[PDB]
């Protein structure tokens, strides 16, 4: 179970998200109707969303 | 956006952007390719900071049969955000710049999803 | 109304309707304009008489960023019932159609007020 480990932690400290356990969201303000956009990207789970 | 004004701010001082308004229109106009039918028009300078100034400008554009229209601001800005027009932008002291269009949010969810 | 069903009558047999659904989705889809943020949907197929036959439909439309979501039965009634959407629907063989919505009573009167 050492590499396993090893690589989870690689894997914490990491932009990539998987699991990035830095993960926090932030809401920025954007008045209608610009609702419709916005709209994640590459790695983004729609649970977190 | 058919009003096509795009905000650039400069490190430079408001005096030097008056200074040589000639020189820096040509070269915003250079950096559009120099064809006779693009002219950059400025519409305001306004100091921001001792070493910074907003300027906004607009292209108008005049087609074969001699009609004149501005170019639209979200156009006009996806050129000067390419890459190697940035770069250029930058060399002449642009540190930023910003569209007054408000998008849609389907065009916004289209950015998020190509945002090359 | 977020469910976005719209029933359709259509002056043709069932097994014509069937035969050929590819070809009558998509000409739908060219009715709203044929882009390809729209996606036409079939519900369900029932014949009504020798010569009738319903189709229930639903329009998924999606946005600048990727999300989806179907448009709303007023609002998709609304375009068919326009004089020159209604002559192209007309023009497929459509001899009718209904939106599953039930109007409150301000709206009714509100379409009373404004017939247009």
């Amino acid at each position: 179970p050492i590499p396993e480990q090893i690589k989870l932690i690689v894997d914490k400290w990491n932009p990539n998200h998987p699991n990035c356990a830095f993960k926090t969201y932030l809401y920025n303000k954007v008045d209608e109707h610009t609702v419709p956009l916005y709209g994640p990207g590459p790695n983004e789970d729609p649970k977190e969303w | 956006d058919e009003d096509g004004l795009i905000s650039l701010i400069f490190n430079k001082k408001e005096s030097d952007i008056r200074g040589q308004q000639q020189q820096l229109v040509e070269s915003l106009h250079k950096v559009l390719g120099g064809h006779q039918t693009l002219t950059v028009n400025v519409e305001g300078v306004k100091t921001k900071a001792d070493n910074q100034t907003e300027v906004i400008i607009y292209v108008v554009e005049r087609s074969p049969n001699g009609t004149s229209r501005r170019v639209g601001a979200s156009a006009l800005f996806s050129y000067f955000e390419q890459a190697h027009i940035k770069a250029n932008m930058q060399s002449l002291g642009v540190t930023g710049a910003m569209a007054q269009t408000e998008l849609s949010p389907v065009q916004i969810k289209q950015l998020i999803q190509n945002p090359l």
